[PDB]
């Protein structure tokens, strides 16, 4: 297909030092794909959370090209 | 540990390529869902550093 290669585009929040476990990361990502992208090109704006506290921010993007879209991450706080 | 998101550009083009290890967790059937599974997995685990020290940056993943 045309769509090659997903992009995250990120910035700290805060610092934790933890870590989320696979399951954790499994689930985060399973649900995203399936009922955000839905097997779709698009463009996700998020946030990793650690309990309540807001961590990271990350724009995930799926498009036709495959260069690094760049611009700013986006967030979901 | 959760992931907040939204959808900022919704489509219905479906031209993905296809991939190796499609993810079969959490439900997936492997195939092209499975595909954009995994690559979402790898970057969110290349983050980690970033949430660890700080730090930005363009993290990718083929799918």
């Amino acid at each position: 297909g045309e769509a090659t290669t997903i992009w995250g585009v990120g910035a700290d929040e805060a610092i934790d030092k933890g870590t989320p476990s696979k399951n954790d990361l499994q689930n985060m990502s399973a649900d995203l794909a399936k009922n955000g992208f839905k097997g779709h090109q698009g463009v996700a704006c998020s946030t990793v959370k650690d309990g309540n506290k807001d961590v990271y921010m990350i724009k995930f993007s799926l498009a036709g090209g495959s260069n690094d879209p760049g611009g700013s991450p986006c967030s979901d706080d | 540990w959760s992931l907040r998101w939204r959808m900022q550009k919704s489509t219905t083009i479906a031209a993905i390529a296809g991939c190796s290890g499609a993810a079969t967790f959490g439900g997936l059937a492997g195939g092209i869902v499975g595909c954009i599974a995994a690559g979402i997995l790898a970057i969110l685990q290349g983050f980690e550093v970033n949430w660890h020290n700080g730090g930005g940056g363009d993290r990718s993943n083929p799918v």
